[PDB]
């Protein structure tokens, strides 16, 4: 299954609306047309993407997008893959200051709210109302926060200390000592989504008021399990729903940073650049064995350099169902930025993930050939040597 | 201050210690009365060395040595011989009976009202140390009391301390040669303490050391004296890391770190190089590569078993006098490519080396020449399980018939000790085997996925 | 005013940084005493990189000395230099870690840390303008290598934005000292990849190499092997101290040798070496120093550069000579050896030069290599980790002080992982 | 620094009857020689302004150099040398080598030639 991408384009703000306005994004069906506006005569470059978002007006019903538009079309599908026992991510993208905490948490006191209080409500209503004698769920949750190159708990209390980033053999990387709260119901999960939120590194610049600081991942575990006395297996399915909020790259000349707030918006940076260089080197792999023979010979993609790449080793390849949401600025002057944007987001429909998902291998293993004697005695009735 | 407590234990024990602290005495300067004139003539400086020996106000040294034995007369040879006046007068001496090679004698019935004086001054010479190593313990295996009493004495330590290193100098019983008919019984018996409470074992056979004297040193008729200063001569090649300054100075915890792989295999054997007679120490050069290859030849060790039957698990080296790392480096070398030495395939490295520059010392009296280079060997291996086999078969000759066993039921053991031992026996040897196995061909059985 | 603190840890430690302290301090003409006794006026001008100033006329070097075994200190106090330092900096405990990392990282070496990092920034308040660190130890043995990774990882929590060098002796194919060196050597590079900028290699075997083959000595002790170390340091921030026609800072080095974050271990280098008996016959010029630089016999950490790439190199020359000269000889060494650099960093070489050379030389120059070569090192170890953790050789007595095999895993994984980043590059012909 | 050196090029330039422009000596491919010199240029363009500025640069060699990362620092000079700069005269430290070794009979120059 290949990467689902999104794209949105935000409205003007105080800053584009000072300055000169003019648009340049365009958006029709899944098509998204940018235009260089140093360049009027020159072929006005599109990108072919899997959903598209324009939301830079409300009235109109020009393929607008509203925040429970985006919500069904990436988050509900993204949420039944879960049910269905895959471990799932979407993770936000662009640069600062564009859409990436109005899409992924929106503004609490509104109705437009982000996908992630979405997705936990209708996660809470689903098992809510299919709750049964057999049938029963279980979940569980988590938010962390990397704020330069350290990993820090917000649902827990004042933690001052920084937390340490291990590596299961055969899970892969996690952060030990993480405060893992088990929650029963809608409310509580939204008080810790609100503590969460508050509990975050925030700071003001000139692009941004509330320009974020520190990269963002909320975890959700979840357990699907089903009672039989007879032949069925308890905790039939188990999943990972990350949502991750990327702090977007800078520009220190339109930032005006000095001092701690430069230092962050280099850590920042890195934390970026690195991360680019993943999401292309993963693309061109699984470009090439796929397209070109399927020699497989060796390909290394380099994980190791950031823990934000780390710790999402298996979100942005292997073992998960991932979607990427691309933020967008219509600002002219943003040109050189924004298209930087739409060429990752171009690539990361190519990559491949490679997730199936089970639980208790010995079960698996039990499985396995009880299906296969099942297969051929099925066989060998159909035949009449049964 | 790395400081050492020494226990002596049984007649073996008594007099082994005579030979190390004669040679612990003549090594840094101390007269027979305790006085030292080298810093009267000097002046000043650290001669007094706090891993043996502590120093009083008036100039006084006392050794940190704990005798102990159950028949008066083997200390009373100390207490009216020519070092009288060193030791403390308290020498923890029952004057009663003896163990009679009996280790429930030992244990059980006499052991007790000796053991609390015992503990009482050990913890009286370990309160005056800081900084305490370990312990290291002579006796021997077949006796009574060095069975018996080493045993209540290792229990009680364990309990007590715990933490620190518990050392094992014992002479093990000979394939042939004998001097009771209840040394299997006693020799047994004494698995479970030296198991579970000592952390490094080191065996001596007296056949083995005969065989040495006879064909290295020409002395046809060695008594325990030779014995006694040859295992002085280990003793003191294992501890000069912690009292000289060397170029590699290994203490008594990396011993442990790097001999022994799992916990119930530290049984190492040892053995010296340059035992050599004077008139013999001429005609011969007496190199590193020549005393490193002498270290693995099977004539020279001092348990009778051969290393060529087993293989090599670890190897700790330690040079004394005019050495250089270059030439160790050579012969190590030089050394692994010979085939007649194996080595478990799971220690590739398989080599500790360490260097001390303080020569060996020669004992007026003695027979080893002077000599500029030594080395001392230490070598866990699995060739001495044969040493437990034989000794196994023994006991079952005896134990069949229930042959001597009405002395041991008779101070307070039942059957069942005497066959809990020899399940445990059984045990170690299945451990011992298990172990030296090569690794499973392709331990992973066999591997490789698409690329 | 750029100054560097200066830390020592473990035996190996100990005796280089002894060996080091000796020849700086002839470099700018320091009294044993502490006094200065030179002759040239610019030994004083730039002093204060490595030296504090005392009251009377006296200089303390800015050193920390740290071990869990005092003996060690007592040969350092007891010795040529040994009143040199100051006693407030002789940090050390009792009952060392016997070769255990366990014993030197987690259970002994973290009461010790707090003093040690007291005394670190006791010297680092003091400095002008503090530059970075400096740490000389073994891996392969026991309070050095786990003393040194917390140091490092503490020095790092505190000191974000300073330089960390590390001059690290590592373990040899054939010269073995200590049965449990693998799992000591892989824990340690698991910790110096994350937490460190620069990382010099150190092979006993390339040293007695050099000394058999090159200076042709009979009787090496770990003297001689001080002193090429020792030279080697004092070779790569000679341009701290002393003007220079093309200057070359420790960040200079770490900018134009580390493409990516995690390849910064080097191979270091030196010349010239004459074994006191051909001195007479050749002529001392830059093109011998030039092709001793690179002669594969003459690196320090026992890996062929013939078995991979140059990722990069830097070349520091001390001496009144051409740049011309060094250029088009660097750009020979380049051409002609083609097949040995990577076809992505066109000029993959950086060029210094200082004016002032050693006190007995005309000319010198010191080679600082970056090379997929170095992955050969990082196999061998990684192969005989798995020869005895696959069994458990010794691992209670590591697991006996609070660790557990999951470290032992993470470890052998980032090795592994460092080692599959080497070689991507090694491979010429990038496409298919 | 660049507060101090502004302030210094001001005195000087109040000293100054009848200023008729600016010599600015850097070298690319340095760190400070590109981004203080873009630093530097930037505010004297927007101080001055009308005065003439011209640079004495020292473009890097085709095959010679003494930094791996010089291509990186040569490129970001293009703003500053391009918009700020009025006039831009470049040498080569190659040409003045061969200059020297064929004209001058200079075998081993260095840069004080
Ligand atoms: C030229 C001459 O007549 O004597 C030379 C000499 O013969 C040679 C052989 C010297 C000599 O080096 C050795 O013999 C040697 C032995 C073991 C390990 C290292 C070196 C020399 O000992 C070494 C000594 O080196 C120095 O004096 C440097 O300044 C050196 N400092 C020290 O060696 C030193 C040692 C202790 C206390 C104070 C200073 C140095 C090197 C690099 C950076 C800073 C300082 C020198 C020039 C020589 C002798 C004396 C023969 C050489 O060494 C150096 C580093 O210069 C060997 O390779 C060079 C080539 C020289 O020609
Ligand atoms: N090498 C050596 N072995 C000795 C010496 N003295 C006794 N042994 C050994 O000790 C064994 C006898 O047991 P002992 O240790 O003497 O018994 P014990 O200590 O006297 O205790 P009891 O049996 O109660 O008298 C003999 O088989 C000897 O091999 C000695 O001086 N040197
Ligand atoms: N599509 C949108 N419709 C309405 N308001 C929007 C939209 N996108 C962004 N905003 C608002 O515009 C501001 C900037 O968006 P914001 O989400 O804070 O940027 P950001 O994604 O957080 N950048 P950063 O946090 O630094 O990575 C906020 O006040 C948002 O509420
Ligand atoms: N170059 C050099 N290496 C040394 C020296 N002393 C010890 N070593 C090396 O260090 C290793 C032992 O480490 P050690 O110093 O004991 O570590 P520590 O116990 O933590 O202090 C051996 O493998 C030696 O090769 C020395 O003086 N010079
Ligand atoms: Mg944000
Ligand atoms: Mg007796």
């Amino acid at each position: 299954a290949s990467v689902k991408v999104a794209v949105r384009v935000r409205p003007f703000n105080s800053r584009e609306m000072s300055r000169d306005s003019k648009c340049i994004i365009q958006m029709s069906g899944s098509t998204t047309t940018i235009v260089n506006p140093k360049q009027p005569k020159e072929t006005p470059k599109s990108f072919s993407f899997d959903y598209s978002y324009w939301s830079h007006t409300s009235p109109e019903d020009i393929n607008y997008a509203s925040q429970k538009q985006v919500y069904r079309d990436i988050g509900e599908e993204m949420l039944q893959h879960a049910f269905e026992g895959y471990n799932v991510c979407i993770f936000a993208y662009g640069q600062t200051g564009a859409g990436k905490s109005y899409t992924m948490m929106g503004k609490q006191e509104k109705d437009q709210q982000g996908i992630i209080p979405q997705l936990c409500e209708d996660l809470f209503s689903r098992i809510n109302d299919t709750t049964n004698d057999n049938m029963s769920y279980s979940v569980e949750v988590s938010y962390m926060e990397i704020y330069c190159e350290r990993v820090r708990d917000l649902l827990n209390p004042k933690n001052k200390g920084n937390l340490r980033v291990r590596e299961h053999p055969l899970l892969g990387p996690y952060v030990e000592d993480l405060s893992k709260l088990a929650v029963t119901s809608y409310n509580d999960i939204q008080d810790l989504m609100d503590s969460g939120n508050k509990a975050r590194t925030v700071a003001a610049t000139n692009m941004n008021e509330t320009s974020s600081r520190s990269h963002a991942v909320f975890n959700i575990i979840f357990t699907q399990k089903r009672h039989d006395a007879e032949t069925n297996i308890t905790t039939e399915k188990v999943s990972k729903i990350s949502l991750v909020d990327l702090a977007g790259s800078e520009r220190a000349d339109s930032t005006g940073a000095k001092g701690t707030r430069l230092k962050e918006g280099a850590n920042i940076n890195k934390s970026l650049t690195t991360l680019g260089k993943v999401i292309s080197a993963l693309a061109e792999m699984d470009s090439g064995p796929n397209k070109n023979k399927k020699k497989k010979k060796t390909d290394f993609i380099p994980y190791r350099d950031s823990v934000l790449t780390w710790l999402l080793r298996e979100n942005l390849g292997g073992n998960s169902r991932t979607a990427m949401v691309a933020a967008l600025s219509p600002a002219d002057i943003n040109y050189d930025e924004t298209l930087s944007t739409l060429r990752y987001a171009d690539r990361a429909k190519q990559i491949r993930c490679n997730a199936v998902i089970n639980e208790d291998p010995n079960n698996k293993l039990i499985r396995e050939l009880k299906d296969e004697v099942t297969r051929l005695r099925d066989l060998l009735y159909a035949q009449g040597l049964g | 201050m790395r400081e050492c407590i020494s226990i002596h234990v049984g007649q073996a024990g008594v007099q082994i210690g005579n030979a190390c602290w004669e040679l612990y005495c003549l090594e840094h300067g101390i007269q027979p009365d305790g006085q030292m004139p080298s810093d009267k003539t000097i002046g000043g400086g650290d001669d007094s060395f706090n891993t043996f020996f502590s120093e009083t106000g008036a100039g006084k040294h006392v050794p940190r040595a704990v005798f102990v034995d159950l028949e008066p007369t083997v200390i009373d040879e100390v207490r009216t011989g020519t070092y009288r006046q060193l030791f403390h007068p308290e020498q923890l001496i029952t004057g009663k009976e003896d163990a009679a090679n009996n280790y429930a004698r030992g244990h059980y019935t006499i052991g007790k009202e000796i053991i609390d004086l015992v503990l009482d001054r050990i913890r009286k010479l370990a309160d005056q140390c800081t900084g305490l190593q370990g312990f290291l313990v002579f006796h021997s295996f077949g006796g009574g009391t060095g069975s018996g009493f080493t045993s209540l004495l290792m229990e009680r330590l364990s309990v007590d301390y715990g933490k620190k290193s518990k050392l094992e100098f014992s002479i093990y019983p000979a394939p042939q040669v004998s001097t009771a008919v209840v040394e299997p019984y006693n020799s047994i018996l004494t698995t479970h303490t030296t198991l579970e409470h000592s952390d490094c074992a080191f065996m001596v056979d007296n056949e083995a050391i005969y065989d040495i004297c006879r064909r290295n040193l020409d002395i046809e008729r060695p008594t325990y004296t030779n014995l006694n200063r040859l295992i002085s001569q280990i003793v003191s090649s294992i501890t000069a890391s912690l009292r000289f300054d060397g170029a590699l100075n290994v203490d008594l915890t990396e011993f442990q770190t790097n001999l022994v792989p799992y916990p119930r295999i530290h049984f190492p054997l040892a053995t010296y190089a340059p035992v050599i007679s004077a008139e013999k120490a001429y005609h011969e050069q007496l190199s590193v590569a020549e005393i490193t290859n002498a270290c693995f030849e099977p004539a020279n060790q001092m348990v009778k078993c051969d290393p060529r039957h087993g293989k090599y698990m670890a190897c700790c080296l330690l040079y004394r006098g005019d050495v250089v790392p270059k030439d160790v480096n050579a012969a190590i070398a030089t050394i692994k490519t010979k085939r007649s030495i194996q080595f478990v395939d799971w220690c590739p490295t398989g080599f500790k080396v360490g260097i001390n520059y303080q020569p060996p010392t020669v004992v007026p009296g003695g027979d080893l020449a002077k000599v500029q280079r030594a080395v001392c060997m230490l070598s866990n291996t699995t060739a001495i399980a044969e040493a437990w086999a034989r000794l196994d078969h023994k006991f079952d000759l005896m134990y069949a018939k229930r042959a001597f066993v009405h002395w041991y039921v008779g101070e307070g053991m039942e059957e069942g000790e005497f066959s809990e031992a020899r399940e445990d026996m059984a045990a170690l040897e299945k451990d011992y085997e298990e172990v030296g196995v090569d690794s499973v061909e392709g331990e992973g059985e066999e591997e490789g996925e698409e690329y | 005013m750029r100054e560097i603190v200066h830390i020592q840890a473990g035996q190996c430690g100990n005796q280089i940084g002894a060996k080091f302290w000796e020849v700086i301090s002839d470099e700018h003409g320091i009294d044993p005493t502490g006094s200065y006794h030179g002759d040239s006026d610019l030994q004083l001008e730039r002093i204060n990189v490595y030296y504090n100033e005392a009251t009377g006329n006296k200089y303390v070097p800015r050193a920390i000395l740290v071990d869990l075994e005092p003996g060690t200190m007592d040969s350092v106090r007891s010795g040529p230099f040994g009143q040199i330092f100051r006693p407030d900096n002789f940090v050390f405990g009792q009952s060392g870690a016997g070769n255990n990392w366990a014993k030197g990282h987690y259970t002994e070496g973290a009461e010790l840390v707090d003093s040690v990092l007291d005394v670190v920034r006791k010297e680092s308040e003091s400095c002008d303008c503090l530059q970075g660190f400096q740490l000389t130890h073994s891996l392969g043995g026991g309070t050095g290598s786990g003393m040194g990774t917390l140091l490092i990882s503490k020095i790092r929590e505190e000191y974000p934005d300073r330089i960390m060098n590390t001059f690290s002796v590592m373990p040899s194919p054939k010269v073995s000292d200590t049965v449990v060196e693998p799992y000591n050597a892989t824990l340690s590079v698991h910790q110096l990849v994350e937490n460190t900028d620069e990382t010099y290699c150190i092979d006993n075997e390339a040293l007695y190499d050099i000394c058999f083959r090159t200076l042709k000595l009979t009787t090496p002790t770990y003297g001689d092997l001080n002193h090429l170390v020792s030279a080697t340091m004092s070779g790569v921030t000679t341009c701290l101290r002393f003007p220079g026609q093309l200057n070359a800072d420790l960040r200079k080095l770490a900018v134009n040798m580390v493409p990516f974050p995690r390849l910064h271990f080097f191979m270091p280098g030196f010349a010239p070496l004459t074994s006191r008996g051909s001195q007479q016959y050749r002529a001392l010029t830059v093109p011998e120093l030039t092709q001793q630089m690179f002669d594969s016999k003459n690196m320090m950490a026992a890996c062929d550069p013939r078995h991979g790439r140059y990722l990069t190199v830097a070349a520091i020359f001390r001496g009144r000579m051409s740049m011309k000269e060094v250029d088009e000889q660097m750009l020979n060494v380049q051409n002609k050896n083609s097949s040995y650099f990577v076809e992505w960093i066109p000029n993959n070489v950086k060029t210094a030069v200082c004016d002032i050379p050693p006190r007995g030389l005309k000319m010198s120059a010191t080679f600082i290599g970056n090379s997929t070569a170095i992955q050969e090192l990082f196999k061998r170890i990684s192969e005989q980790f798995t020869a005895m953790f696959r069994r458990k050789a010794f691992l209670h007595w590591y697991t006996g002080e609070g660790m557990d095999e999951m470290e032992f895993t993470e470890a052998e994984s980032n090795m592994n992982d460092l080692v599959s980043e080497y070689q991507q590059y090694q491979d010429a012909t990038a496409d298919e």
